[PDB]
């Protein structure tokens, strides 16, 4: 039940200079990072975030790197500047997805009531919308299988 | 205790091929392929003589082993019950083994679906809803086992046989359709379940879009060797009315549970005939006269109002039916289920929309051209 | 002290459970992580020994850190049950061990395997020749029991290395009557 | 004879969690 969030392009400009990091640190093409914010309502605001040193094997795509030196103590800094602006989710570029994304969501659903994955855009040429949210969903089927967890198109905005 | 199976080693001809090994398993003190040896005694045609003895040694597994998930312990009491044929102490023994054998697994769901699996000797509806309900109270965390969802179907379907939700066998049978996706058992039993699936979903009316998932492969593979008009009278509610010998062949052949709500099935060829007649001609004259209604939907002039007022209680179509001309008007509907020939043949509407709203878009913008300014 | 980042993998899989040596096989792997972690603690305060798992996922819970007592608390409720996999822990230990500090250490792996692990001969020869290409020496350890005529880990010892190899060794363990400090004292010599 | 082991691991978790009650208490109380 998420229609929209408020997007500050400030830490999107941190996705711009981390997009400047990935062009000069090496093999990492896609800008992946972790989204800070606070659930106030169905409408939300994102005021800060942070971009993760992340690697992803092309063989067995589900190989994540979310360092907890990079997570915990930086959450102590980001907590230390503001108790309000904690995590809300995470991000990565590309339009579609990443075979690891769902697992990367579940690493931080222990941290948030609804860790959202907002797949972001570093090079906008789009026909539709900017960055858009994906909430925790369990839609499964009318089948009765183990529970589906792939996070469905839950509308957002800038 | 080693001599306890040194005395019960030989248990048939060819049988001790796993017993000359089993007399070495506990000397190796493994418990994983011994769990698979319990499963092998499920596998080998034993008539429950070795398990009914070795259940004291299963109590010993509860004593000094105390690590193995009691999956195979629930298995071995539901195979000792072949020797027992009395569940009344297997239930107290079963919850006993639930509370005395510890595991980090979801152990209560397999035990309560084990009680629901042995609930058939209780004279049901008196103890079903409590713990049968409690399984889906505890199914919310993780149905990763999903054979507990199969057993949960089985108590849900004996719970369907607790009469009162006559098309809960449809959705519940769809839970059986994905409790395991592969049919993992021969064709004949489940195609009799496709026979009585079509019947018990058919004559029971809680569902209205009944011709919906006849396309589904694990049931039509069963229906390839079913009787050759049950499929076709399911097509009579998938097409919807215009198979008069099939919407009548439910009256020709299929006699049990028929005439109770057959007039409601013939109400469903009318309600379903609505989304037919407003889908099949897409265009106007949507203020239809009752003539095709009074003709093809086997109704009279005085009942077409009921044919829509009951449909007012349905709510898929909400027509504004004329009553100065008796004209049954067509508003918005729930149209169809699948026309893949029009999932292809939708181009004369979709690409029509694309290049015509886009082309006439460029006729506006081509007229509104040099105000670009 | 020889400079490597030794990566320990918990054998939190379903064949590390019963009461054959001790009533608890978790004491074997737990005290193994104790002796290698105190060995790297007394060895060099510049290593990075954290944790990695094999059951169904590769969960880097804690930081790959020179500290260990938090990981020692993670040895409690290690949940010795799951889908053991030899292929993923070494790969994620390699790309995890390319996320290391001021490069002062090489890459070593110890892989606690208490199962006839599900790995192809093609998978061990491909991974083992990638570790030929990627300058890694691995100390290969059986815990619990592996099935007799060990194919996966022994042929992984086989095609591992060369040109300063001499790390690839395996101690296979039977499921007999013994104690777990001999089940770590037998691979404490040649991992 | 394993309830003392699980309650014992919960007691070392009670010493760690009490150390984090004096870190959530003391360490936050610093700032």
């Amino acid at each position: 039940a998420v229609q929209k969030v408020v997007v500050h392009p400030l830490v999107l400009l941190s996705v711009v200079d981390h997009f400047n990091r990935i062009g000069k640190v090496g093999n990492q093409k896609r800008v992946v990072g972790v989204l800070l914010g606070s659930w106030q309502k169905k409408v939300l605001d994102v005021s800060n975030s942070f971009a993760v040193p992340f690697d992803e094997d092309d063989k067995d795509d589900s190989v994540w790197f979310l360092d907890h030196d990079y997570l915990e103590n930086m959450y102590g800094m980001f907590k230390k500047v503001n108790a309000r602006e904690r995590i809300v989710g995470w991000y990565h570029t590309g339009p579609k997805l990443h075979k690891n994304d769902i697992a990367i969501n579940e690493l931080m659903k222990r941290y948030c009531p609804n860790s959202v994955l907002v797949i972001i855009d570093v090079k906008p040429k789009d026909l539709g919308l900017p960055t858009e949210a994906y909430i925790s969903v369990e839609e499964v089927h009318d089948d009765g299988t183990p529970t589906s967890k792939t996070f469905e198109h839950v509308t957002s905005e800038i | 205790v080693p001599g306890f199976l040194q005395q019960s080693q030989n248990s048939g001809p060819g049988q001790p091929a796993v017993w000359h090994r089993l007399e070495e398993l506990y000397t190796k003190k493994l418990w994983h392929q011994l769990t698979l040896q319990v499963l092998d005694f499920v596998q080998d045609p034993c008539f429950a003589q070795g398990d009914g003895l070795i259940k004291l040694y299963e109590n010993f597994i509860s004593e000094f082993e105390h690590r193995v998930n009691p999956l195979s312990l629930v298995e071995i009491i539901l195979h000792v019950v072949r020797q027992m044929t009395d569940p009344n102490v297997a239930l107290t023994f079963l919850e006993k083994t639930r509370e005395k054998v510890k595991s980090s697994d979801e152990a209560v769901i397999l035990c309560k679906t084990a009680i629901g699996a042995l609930k058939l000797n209780i004279g049901d509806l008196q103890v079903t809803k409590e713990t049968i309900e409690d399984v889906e109270e505890m199914l919310n965390n993780l149905p990763g086992v999903t054979s507990v969802h199969s057993r949960f179907y089985d108590l849900s379907s004996k719970y369907y046989q607790t009469i009162g939700n006559h098309a809960s066998y449809y959705k519940d049978a769809l839970r059986f359709l994905g409790c395991v996706d592969i049919k993992d058992l021969p064709v004949s039993e489940q195609q009799e379940r496709a026979f009585t699936l079509g019947l018990a979903g058919l004559l029971g009316e809680g569902v209205f879009n009944f011709g919906e998932l006849l396309m589904h492969p694990v049931l039509e593979s069963l229906r390839n060797t079913d009787r050759q008009w049950l499929i076709d009278t399911l097509y009579a509610f998938n097409s919807g009315n215009v198979e008069r010998f099939q919407t009548l062949k439910t009256a020709w052949g299929q006699q049990p549970d028929l005439a109770a709500n057959e007039a409601q099935l013939l109400r469903k060829i009318q309600l379903l005939c609505l989304m037919e007649m407003t889908f099949t001609r897409p265009a106007n004259h949507r203020q239809l006269t009752f003539e095709e209604i009074a003709k093809s939907a086997k109704i009279t002039v005085n009942e077409v109002e009921l044919l829509v007022m009951k449909a007012l209680s349905v709510g898929l179509v909400k027509g504004s039916i004329d009553e100065v001309d008796k004209r049954v008007h067509m508003t918005w509907v729930q149209p169809r289920v699948l026309d893949l020939q029009q999932i292809k043949g939708m181009k004369d509407r979709l690409e029509f929309w694309c290049t015509d709203v886009k082309s006439m878009e460029m006729l506006v913008e081509h007229q509104a051209h040099d105000i670009l300014t | 002290m020889v400079l490597e980042s030794t990566m320990v993998c918990v054998d939190n899989s379903e064949y590390m459970r019963n009461g054959d040596f001790l009533p608890t096989r978790l004491q074997a792997q737990q005290d193994a992580v104790n002796i290698v972690c105190h060995s790297k603690t007394r060895s060099n305060p510049e290593n990075n020994v954290g944790l990695i798992t094999l059951a169904n996922d590769c969960e880097v819970l804690t930081t790959l850190t020179p500290d260990t007592g938090r990981i020692l608390s993670k040895l409690h409720t290690v949940q010795p049950k799951g889908k053991i996999t030899f292929c993923t822990g070494i790969r994620v230990a390699h790309l995890a061990l390319k996320h290391r500090q001021g490069k002062n250490h090489k890459m070593r792996i110890i892989a606690f395997v208490g199962s006839p692990v599900e790995d192809n001969e093609k998978d061990l020869v491909k991974l083992a020749k990638r570790l030929k290409k990627e300058k890694v020496n691995v100390d290969i350890i059986n815990f619990g029991e592996e099935e007799v005529n060990t194919e996966k880990l022994t042929a992984f010892v086989n095609t591992l290395n060369g040109k300063d190899g001499t790390g690839s060794h395996l101690v296979t363990v039977p499921p007999g009557p013994s104690l777990a400090d001999a089940l770590i004292s037998s691979p404490i010599l040649a991992g | 004879r394993t309830r003392l082991l699980d309650s014992e691991i919960k007691i070392m978790k009670s010493e760690v969690l009490r150390v984090t009650h004096e870190l959530q208490a003391m360490k936050d109380k610093i700032k």
